[PDB]
């Protein structure tokens, strides 16, 4: 029961760098891949083996692939503290990036390297007794993150069919955006990928940026700060696959309980508690307190107001000092609050899980080591607010065909821009249809 | 990895271009012998963008020096860094163009262009991944203007998927008395509209006014004017030479700065500009967006900004920069097109320029740039209506229609800038 | 019922297979249409500069024919 992570572009690679660093600390894997606590050498059916393969020498190798169309970012990995952890074939780099151009990442530069990426992925898959699916980390805005990811997703649908594909996407934010055409790249990748991904977790950089300032007193956050925080959400989601437990979810479970309709598969994550060490000092937070924090809009990962929408499904993943009795009471209270509205076609609307391994913080980080934490994955109609903001920015530029020549110069037709935008128009409509009360 | 090939044509290109290499070589710790005498390791992270590496850990500029008057070549060799340039990359002519565009584009430049492209080819083949070319030249002379645009077309012909960037210097009556300068410029603009992805407009009328009005130099010299350009050129290329992720290469810059292929004429700016006989982040920000700090003789408040790139240099509070860029954008909302969201991008480099602690360079694609082209069309049509000095060009084979097409095409470009200046969101 | 059970698993297989083929087909024409476009966007861009050489030689020809003092 195994998962392969694919990290694409600067954002995906740099996010993976934080996630795999956290995985090693959670499992006690050293930067050279050795895990002393593991006594089954060269193999095993342990829970952590879903994400780590093993060699006869006792090394624990991530079941991951790093791909970028320029080597600047992945070279850090090849020389960083965790360079020994990855086999050289796992890290794949071109020589010329996509220049914030979806078309270059999909057609011009992407096709140069797609076949090699699939071959290295296939070698990882052949090392599997049973493969659940793929975890794809990328950014909506970059040329490689959008253009190449869409090509990879389409190719994966062919080589592996209906096998699960889950995305971790980075929604553009002007605070740190390095491209004016990011709206074009996001609408195009979303449309191209929309029918290939079974579930996509979006993260709005602006939301993370505000959370880091407010909750962690970080006066001017950097990608390092943001990426560690994303890692906690990714760690919590994968915790049920990497750690052995009786109250876990797996890819198939929480997919089946979060996605009511194929196109409506964009939940927004919420994590709690996000606290600095100063405030954590002499302050321990209860299961109910962190459970209530998940429904406060301030702690969301996409700028939106769930109060102005309706919940269709909530997945609450607790980890740490959490007892079933506390969890049941917390969710019981939520079901009494009327500020939290569920659609009328979802009476049972809570998937629940508990893992007993406590959260881990990387040394030198800003998050405090807490005893219990919770991640909530909620599919609410409020997420459509995010699509509306990005579609409006798409419209403003496309009305004047601004920047479109860069895409036509790389082979695309104006039809793909309207075709993609009409798909987003339908999706915006689908999100209001599902929010209407039944007859 | 990401290599740029520099080219400089004419006296103007060679003098502004020679200063470019003196300035950036100092910034990277390269002395005229090509040796590295620097302290911090960020000086070499991206040294290969503009410098080839040779045995002995000597760095040689990836530069090609060109002119149709051989005397120029000696001037560069004698200069402060004249011995750093690779000697085979000198490509000299015989006589000189005499400020005749047709000779540099068709007759004497054509006979020399193939020798230049050979040096171009040799330099490009030693690049791990070539990203593009940058040309320094003037539009009023005869060699940089005529042969420069020809070299652009021939390079685009042989490297059509690489970016072509130029630093084009624009004639002014205030700086040179030559009478046919309006002809040469209008003819080169007609070329640069089609064959370059992005062009930094350097206007001597703006450089002279800055040297006279702001720096109080009653008799500015090309050394004074070229001190301004070198500061600008160093600023508008620092994203390309130092670690960062905003407009880090020439294509990423073009994609953020060029909403429409013809509208690729930028309005450079620099701050501070203080006399030797006389600074905070809010001040830097206000000064950049002041018309008196623009290297093009246009007022941005007479038009609208399609896209803007601001580069800050020095040790400073990034939080302070974020606020001030936000402040100036929404305090001047009316001067930014509403139909291009988030069209102002800000980069910060820890390393400041020489002599200063905090610098700010401004790259603006403004519809106000049309004021410059309207100045030239006025001068151009003033003489073309009477066909003055037109025999200089027809004598080399040109027809009168190439002048009308160049005139009409420049007038179309001005009309296009106005179309988007008056455009609405709804 | 056993007949129904076989009809169901077979449908699932036919579901997956069609997903692959609509995917494989949609990708193939979209990379081919794109090929045509970028080929033609270059084919005509360099036929643009044969007219600029047929005109470069035309100019140089009109000079030598003007040198007939
Ligand atoms: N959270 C987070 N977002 C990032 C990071 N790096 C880039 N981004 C975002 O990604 C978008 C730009 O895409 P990139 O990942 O930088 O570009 P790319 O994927 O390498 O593709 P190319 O531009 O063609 O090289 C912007 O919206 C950034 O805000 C990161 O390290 N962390
Ligand atoms: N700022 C500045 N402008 C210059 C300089 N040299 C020439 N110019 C300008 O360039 C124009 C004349 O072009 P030149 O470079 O002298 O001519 P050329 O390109 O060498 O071509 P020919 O001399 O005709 O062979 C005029 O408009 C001058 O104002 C310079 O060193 N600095
Ligand atoms: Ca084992
Ligand atoms: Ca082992
Ligand atoms: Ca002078
Ligand atoms: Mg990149
Ligand atoms: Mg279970
Ligand atoms: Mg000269």
């Amino acid at each position: 029961r195994e998962c392969i992570s694919i990290h694409v572009g600067q954002a995906g690679v740099q996010i993976g760098n934080a996630c795999w660093e956290l995985y090693c600390l959670e499992h006690g894997i050293q930067p050279d891949g050795q895990m002393p606590s593991d006594k089954t050498i060269g193999g095993g059916d342990d829970s952590f083996n879903t994400f780590f393969s093993e060699t006869g020498a006792g090394k624990h190798v991530p079941r991951a692939v790093f791909v970028d169309l320029e080597p600047t970012v992945i070279d850090e990995v090849r020389t960083g503290t965790y360079r020994q952890l990855f086999h050289p074939e796992q890290l794949i780099t071109g020589k010329e990036d996509a220049a914030n151009n979806y078309a270059r990442g999909h057609y011009t530069i992407g096709k140069e390297i797609i076949d090699l990426v699939l071959d290295r992925i296939r070698k990882l898959a052949d090392q599997c007794t049973g493969l659940q699916g793929f975890l794809v980390f990328h950014s909506f805005g970059g040329g490689t993150g959008s253009g190449f990811t869409s090509l990879l997703m389409e190719r994966l649908s062919v080589d592996y069919g209906k096998k699960s594909k889950l995305e971790f996407s980075i929604y553009p934010a002007p605070q740190v955006s390095t491209a004016v055409v990011e709206p074009y790249n996001s609408i195009l990748t979303t449309h191209t990928t929309l029918e290939h991904s079974d579930c996509a977790f979006m993260v709005d950089n602006e939301a993370i940026y505000d959370i880091c300032r407010r909750n962690l007193d970080i006066e001017r956050p950097t990608y390092t700060n943001l990426n560690r925080l994303i890692s906690q959400i990714v760690s919590s989601i994968t915790a049920s696959l990497r750690f052995d437990g009786a109250l876990n979810v797996d890819l198939t479970e929480f997919q089946t309980n979060l996605v009511p309709y194929p196109r409506i598969h964009f939940p927004l994550a919420t994590y709690a508690p996000v606290i600095s060490a100063e405030k954590a000092y002499h302050e321990q937070l209860s299961v109910a307190e962190i459970t209530n924090a998940c429904f406060e809009p301030a702690n969301q990962m996409v700028k939106c107001d769930p109060r102005h929408g309706k919940y269709m499904a909530c997945c609450l993943l607790y980890r740490g000092d959490v007892v079933p009795k506390d969890v049941n009471a917390a969710i019981a209270t939520i079901k009494t609050k009327r500020s939290i509205q569920f659609v009328d076609w979802c009476p049972t609307g809570f998937k629940v899980g508990i893992n007993y391994q406590p959260p881990t913080v990387v040394p030198g980080g800003d998050l405090a080591k807490v005893q219990r934490a919770v991640c909530m994955l909620s599919n609410t109609t409020a997420i459509a607010e995010a699509w509306a903001r990005l579609d409006h920015k798409f419209d403003l530029m496309y009305a004047k065909r601004a920047f479109v020549h860069w895409y036509v110069g790389e082979g695309m037709e104006e039809g793909e821009f309207s075709e993609a935008r009409e798909d987003m128009a339908a999706l915006e409509k689908d999100y209001e249809e599902v929010g209407v009360d039944s007859v | 990895m990401r290599e740029i090939v520099h080219i400089q044509a004419g006296q103007c290109g060679n003098q502004i271009g020679a200063k470019f290499w003196e300035v950036i070589s100092d910034e990277h710790g390269i002395d005229p012998t090509g040796s590295y005498h620097g302290d911090s390791d960020l000086q070499l992270e991206r040294i290969n963008v503009y410098y080839n590496e040779a045995t002995g850990n000597k760095y040689v500029p990836r530069a090609i020096l060109v002119d149709l008057e051989p005397g120029t070549m000696d001037s560069v060799r004698s200069g402060p860094f004249g011995q750093i340039f690779r000697p085979d990359n000198f490509v000299f002519g015989q006589s000189g163009a005499g400020n005749n565009w047709a000779k540099g584009h068709y007759t004497e430049g054509a006979e020399l262009v193939d020798s230049v492209l050979d040096v171009v080819r040799k330099e490009s083949e030693s690049c791990d991944c070539l990203q593009g070319f940058q040309l320094t030249h003037s539009l009023g002379g005869g060699t940089g203007s005529g042969m420069g645009t020809l070299l652009i077309s021939k390079i685009r012909e042989e490297y059509p998927d690489r970016i072509m960037n130029t630093f084009s210097v624009m004639p002014s009556p205030k700086v040179s008395d030559t009478v046919v300068e309006p002809y040469n410029a209008t003819l080169s603009v007609h070329q640069l509209v089609e064959n370059t992805d992005e062009t930094y407009c350097i206007d001597n009328e703006a450089l002279y006014d800055i040297c006279f009005r702001t720096l109080k130099l009653t008799t500015p010299t090309y050394g004074d004017l070229n001190h301004l350009v070198s500061a600008t050129m160093s600023g508008v290329t620092t994203c390309l030479r130092f670690p960062g992720q905003l407009n880090a290469d020439l294509r990423k810059l073009a994609v953020n700065m060029v909403p429409f292929p013809r509208l690729h004429f930028f309005m450079p700016g620099f701050a501070p500009l203080t006399s030797r006989g006389s600074l905070t982040v809010p001040e830097l920000t206000q000064q950049m967006f002041d018309s008196k700090n623009m290297m093009a003789a246009c007022d941005p408040r007479h038009g609208r900004y399609l896209t803007v790139a601001a580069i800050f240099r020095g040790r400073m509070s990034m939080k302070e920069v974020d606020e001030q860029m936000l402040n100036v954008q929404n305090k001047n909302s009316s001067y930014f097109v509403e139909w291009i969201p988030n069209n102002v991008k800000t980069a910060v480099c820890d390393i400041p320029p020489r002599g200063l602690k905090m610098s700010a360079t401004f790259i603006g694609n403004s519809t106000a740039i049309q004021e410059l082209f309207k100045r030239i069309s006025e001068q151009f049509t003033a003489m073309f209506r009477r066909k003055a000095f037109l025999h200089w060009y027809t004598g080399e084979g040109m027809d009168e229609m190439e002048f009308t097409e160049a005139e009409s095409n420049m007038n179309d470009l001005v009309s296009e800038y106005q179309q988007y200046q008056d455009a609405t969101a709804d | 019922k056993r007949e129904h059970e076989r009809e169901v698993i077979q449908k699932a297989i036919e579901e997956n297979n069609n997903f692959i083929k609509m995917a494989k087909e949609k990708l193939a024409q979209k990379m081919e249409s794109n090929k045509e476009n970028r080929e033609a966007h270059l084919a005509a861009m360099l036929e643009r500069l044969q007219e600029k050489d047929k005109h470069a030689e035309e100019v140089r020809k009109n000079k030598e024919l003007k040198e007939e003092a």
